RNA sequence: UCCGCAUGAUUUAUAUGUAUAAAAAUAGAGGUAGGACUUGUUCCUACUCUCCUGUAUCGUAGAAGAUGGGCGAUGGUUGAUGAAACGGAAGUGUUUUAUUGACUUGUCCAUGAAAUUCCAUUGAAAUCUUGUGCGGAAUCGAAUCCAUUGCAUACGACUUUAA
RNA sequence: UCUAGUGGGCCAUUUUUGGUAAGCAGAACUGGCGAUGCGGGAUGAACCGAACGUGAGGUUAAGGUGCCGGAAUGUACGCUCA
């Protein structure tokens, strides 16, 4: 379903972009793409395949497309909040908040999660009692 | 990460050598390897040069006396037990118990049928052989080298892949119960906040 | 990691000719050394001097334009292999000269056995127009509908749980 | 009561393909996959805890301590120094690496 | 007579001793053209050599960081009337049970610690 | 005398002994305070780029 | 003979900034190794904290900075308290070299209120009582405080927030 | 020899939560009640859930975890038995039922832990043999030598017989 | 100034002559072994690195880093099926 085109969406996986979204903008050939985004940190490079892994997002863009007209056909379709309403990018924002819970809010959770557990196990035998 | 006591791999769809040297360093590491479905691991080449393989390793028997030579097991697991023992100072008392701490078997039997068993990826044959690359899979190799037991061991898994999808089923379907009495809670939206 | 270097050398003058003759070449080295070197490596094989008797005048590195437009490359070499010399054009795709030449190093390497010092490169030229890519394999890369999956890797796992000895589950692509 | 420390085994002397130097010891640390890694367990109290027969002070269980001082190679491994050299016996045997030097 | 380090504790056996009786402990240098110890192979015993020499100011030291002297009389010990903290009496084996008992009072009289007391 | 060798390039006490002018020593002046100028010209940019 | 005279001056214990006082640590060490405290001040070379006793069964007393790990839990309002009292010579044990004979039945008398002084049970319940409103203002804190910490499977502190 | 009233010691303990059983493909259905009907090489139905492998999921608060309560469901954990059912590849394990104990932190208070007054440690419980008071009687063997055989034999060994 | 041992050498690089050739014989140059341990070349007098008092720490050479075995089942681009 997934193929290397000019508008294909990817989210960078190695290097110092890891976890950002991108557009391909040209394919300098079978091993690198020329890449891009809106966001003001992020520079417009050539990377290799291995580097990103594919989203199912394909925008239209053309080939050789600048930064000024990327960014404006960004903004035009939905991309920024197409990627971020789907299950994909839900997940992996949710290991992001993991990953900065501090001790209170381990405890928080394993709290929360002893609430959770007693309410579900009572609702599972009631369920069954029909 | 995996300081566990022991650890049962599931040997299929695994190389040989690739497995071999992952389970030797753990056993020096002073890991517990169980090696189950050893019939089902695979070695690159084709089936021709495998057999050939084995056939050279077959003449190779003490002239003078070859109940002293070299003594050539067929079975799948005796075959994967070989290439870790070649990997391992097995002549030293280190080496010897780190043989005796794999246990490596044809099939799945009762003790381990019902454990979790685990893969090594850095021996999986999906990741590491180019696809159309020819190789083999060694309850084959054993089959034609005189292992006996190929027929008892394959009904004996299509017994316990009924078994364990019947186990399958009933805990699907005990899952399900609890994933919605999980998802109609109230406190999800607290542990949301939380990325739980 | 090369570098391209503009060099320009001369003779030392002396009285026969005080006003002798500048000579410049574009050259791929790893540093500034091996540039100049290599400048009196082909100047010998043309001109009576020696680095003894010349003399660097000038050395600039010499970055890419455009380092963010993907061009096309076509690279002119001679080369000495086993049993003669040849001379032979190869073409790559990039966006630095430097990198088509780097290119073009690790391609003689894998296919020839060519070391470096066998290959003298004649001349490096950003090809323009379609049709002057001689490699089929090159200008299907200039097809504006250009599509293909993404080529055969050993997946990704992140860094860390990479770095682990036993997963859970089979691999699914 | 519950673990306070990290799991790790002792995997070999320092050496080189023929010559071991048993004054250093090379620890694998649980969860510990890189030399940038190792950084944070640099100083850490490491123990090596056994069993004998004969009770001191009423107790059969013996420590040998010591501290973390270098990771070693690529891979999260470190190099350890104990009080009194561990005994090659013990490779691939546990060991607990404390936060007991904390500085977070 | 602080900090006593000894550079080394086993005392260097003379090469295969261990195999023949007749061949002594105390050590000998190895003289044959193709001695593996004179040549240093590794893992062969090591010579005794100069490098092995311990500190000048701790050298000859018991543990405690005096030296022993040994004495035969009761004269001996008194020898050691101003070098108390620095030299140990060590009493002759050959001294009489008798005389030892006089020599044990007279050291106990100056200070003077005595090795073989009893 | 002279029982163990101090690096001055870590004691700045011994630093301060050799070389007394270390403590007037400025470094990081700016001189860039200007218009800063371009100095290429025609003549070089066309060599530059020839080939 | 005489030694030398050394140069080695005595200068302060820089602390690092994450002890500050009202922050919650995990003590590593010792009989309340795993118990979350609550730092009251810095002294030269410890932390005085109490991590209320009425709250874990922890009193007043002194940690070294290096067997604690400072958590980034919400700080607890220390500011109400007298910490100008606890001193080195508040927390020392009496002089017991000489004039001793160890042995054993002295662990009776030294354990009890036969052995703990007044003026100790009481400011104990001066700092708690000045410290029970400021935790019962955060929820989950005084259950957290209770709580002992621990490292379960999968646990890595080098990746941990604390 | 079995239980027993209970004395010591070992190890599960290479422990320190050391918890987690589908199967198969990888230019694929990975399948997740997988949904959607008629149980079929067909759905356009569910289509972005897939690709983050497990950084997951399950557990995890209480003197090594004490002593008393107000609320809230009507559940959860463990232990002893019941009658069992299913387990033979190495089943020695998995599941369920009736009585009866113990706990429950789902939510909120009260009492208590200190001087072990700055780390140098292991926390209990059961599980199997052994010293012993024995009530309760004992349900109970064999092999070998010396003999014998000749289907055997240098000697052992072997095949027989036997009180 | 007096005196010892020595007056069978051998290996390599490079230049050679004789020989069908030789793990052959004879010469030239330098480095070596003999009298040289140590890291490396699985092994090995001479090849690579490096020449050694007893030790602590650090860093390297030559050579390595799937397992035996200390050290990336590292990265990049190709080639190759026996
Ligand atoms: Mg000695
Ligand atoms: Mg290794």
């Amino acid at each position: 379903k997934r193929y290397v085109e000019v508008g294909r969406v990817v989210l960078v996986t190695k290097g110092e972009y890891t976890g950002k979204l991108a557009v391909i903008v040209d394919i300098v050939d079978h091993k690198r793409a020329l890449i891009d985004s809106p966001c003001s940190e992020f520079p417009r490079q050539v990377i290799r395949y291995g580097s990103v892994v594919l989203t199912h997002i394909v925008m239209k863009l053309p080939r050789g497309a600048r930064s000024g007209i990327v960014a404006k056909k960004w903004k035009a379709q939905d991309v920024c909040n197409k990627w971020a309403s789907s299950a994909w990018a839900k997940k992996l924002e949710a290991k992001k908040v993991r990953s900065q819970l501090n001790d209170f809010d381990r405890f928080a959770v394993m709290r929360l999660k002893k609430q959770r557990r007693e309410q579900v196990n009572v609702a599972v035998a009631k369920a069954l009692k029909a | 990460s995996e300081f566990q006591k022991v650890v049962v791999i599931d040997a299929k769809g695994h190389l040989l050598g690739r497995l071999a040297s992952v389970v030797a360093k753990q056993l020096l590491g002073g890991q517990k390897v169980v090696v189950v479905r050893c019939e089902e691991l695979n070695i690159s080449g084709h089936f021709f040069r495998n057999k050939l393989k084995y056939l050279a390793y077959l003449r190779k028997a003490c002239r003078y006396n070859p109940s002293r030579g070299a003594f050539h097991f067929r079975a799948p697991s005796r075959i994967f037990q070989k290439a870790v023992r070649g990997m391992l100072p097995h002549k030293t008392a280190r080496g010897q118990a780190a043989l005796e701490h794999l246990q490596a078997v044809e099939g799945i039997p009762p003790p381990f049928d019902k454990q979790k068993r685990v893969v090594v990826p850095a021996a999986l044959r999906v990741l590491r052989l180019k696809p159309g690359r020819k190789y083999c899979t060694v309850g084959r190799l054993s089959s034609e080298v005189g292992w006996k037991y190929s027929d008892i061991v394959s009904k004996l898994e299509e017994r316990r892949k009924v078994k364990s999808a019947a186990f399958y089923q009933a805990k699907l379907a005990k899952q399900k119960k609890i994933a919605s009495a999980k998802a109609a809670s109230s406190v999800n939206g607290k542990l949301a906040e939380f990325g739980y | 990691a090369l570098k391209e270097y503009q060099v320009v050398g001369r003779k030392v003058p002396t009285e026969h000719e005080p006003v002798p003759k500048l000579f410049r070449m574009r050259l791929f080295a790893p540093n500034e050394s091996v540039a100049k070197s290599r400048y009196w490596y082909f100047l010998k094989m043309i001109n009576k001097v020696k680095k003894a008797t010349g003399e660097i005048v000038a050395i600039n590195e010499i970055s890419e334009p455009k380092p963010l437009k993907a061009k096309v490359f076509g690279i002119w070499i001679r080369y000495d292999s086993r049993s003669g010399t040849h001379n032979m054009y190869k073409e790559f795709r990039d966006t630095t000269r430097v990198g088509a030449v780097e290119a073009m190093y690790a391609d003689m390497a894998a296919r020839h056995r060519a070391r470096f010092r066998s290959i003298r490169i004649l001349k490096v030229v950003e090809v323009e127009k379609k049709e002057d890519v001689r490699r089929n394999y090159v200008k299907q890369l200039l097809n504006p509908h250009l599509k293909f999956p993404l080529p055969h890797r050993r997946t990704g796992v992140v860094g860390l749980a990479g770095k682990k000895v036993f997963a859970p589950h089979r691999p699914s692509t | 009561g519950h673990r306070l420390y990290v799991k790790a085994k002792h995997l070999s002397f320092q050496r080189s393909k023929h010559v071991i130097h048993p004054g250093t010891s090379l620890v694998k640390i649980e969860g510990c996959d890189s030399k940038e890694e190792a950084q944070f367990y640099l100083g850490k109290r490491i123990c090596f805890v056994y069993k004998s027969n004969k009770p001191v002070r009423g107790s059969k269980i013996r420590v040998i301590w010591g501290t973390v001082s270098r990771p070693h190679g690529n891979s999260g491994v470190v190099r350890a120094r104990f009080t009194h050299n561990l005994p090659p016996k013990t490779f691939g045997a546990s060991l607990r690496v404390m936060l007991y030097p904390s500085n977070v | 007579a602080v900090n006593i380090i000894k550079k080394r504790t086993k005392p260097f056996k003379r090469h295969q001793s261990d195999r023949f009786k007749r061949v002594g402990e105390s050590w000998r240098k190895p003289r044959g053209i193709d001695s593996c110890v004179r040549r240093r192979f590794r893992g062969t015993i090591s010579m005794p050599k100069i490098g092995y020499g311990n500190n000048k100011k701790t050298r000859y030291c018991m543990p405690n960081g005096l030296k022993a002297f040994l004495v035969r009389n009761v004269s001996d010990v008194e020898l050691l009337l101003m070098h108390n903290k620095t030299y140990a009496a060590e009493i002759a084996g050959n001294v009489s049970a008798r005389k030892r008992v006089e020599i044990v009072e007279k050291a106990r009289a100056l200070g003077v610690k005595v090795t073989n007391a009893g | 005398a002279h029982v163990q060798k101090k690096n001055p390039l870590k004691n700045k006490a011994v630093l301060a002994r050799l070389n007394p002018y270390a403590k007037a020593y400025k470094a990081n002046v700016k001189l860039n305070t200007g218009k800063t100028p371009k100095a290429a010209g025609e003549k070089f940019l066309t060599v530059l780029h020839e080939n | 003979n005489v030694p030398k005279k050394a140069r080695k001056a005595v200068r302060p214990t820089k602390l690092r900034a994450s002890l500050a006082p009202g922050t919650v640590c995990i003590l590593l060490a010792g009989r309340f190794r795993g118990k979350r405290v609550v730092v009251l001040s810095q002294l030269e070379d410890t932390l005085v904290v109490t991590g209320p006793y009425k709250v874990n069964g922890v009193p007043i007393r002194r940690v070294n900075h290096r067997y604690v790990i400072a958590t980034s839990a919400p700080k607890i309002d220390v500011s109400g308290v007298s910490v100008e009292k606890f001193t080195k010579a508040y927390f020392a044990k009496q002089k017991r070299s000489g004039p001793v004979k160890k042995d054993e039945a002295f662990f009776a008398e030294n354990a009890p209120k036969n052995a703990l002084p007044a003026e100790r049970i009481a400011d104990q319940k001066a700092v708690d009582a000045k410290l029970l409103p400021a935790i019962k203002a955060i929820p989950n804190m005084k259950e957290y405080l209770a709580a002992s910490f621990a490292l379960s499977n999968g646990d890595r502190p080098h990746l941990m927030k604390f």
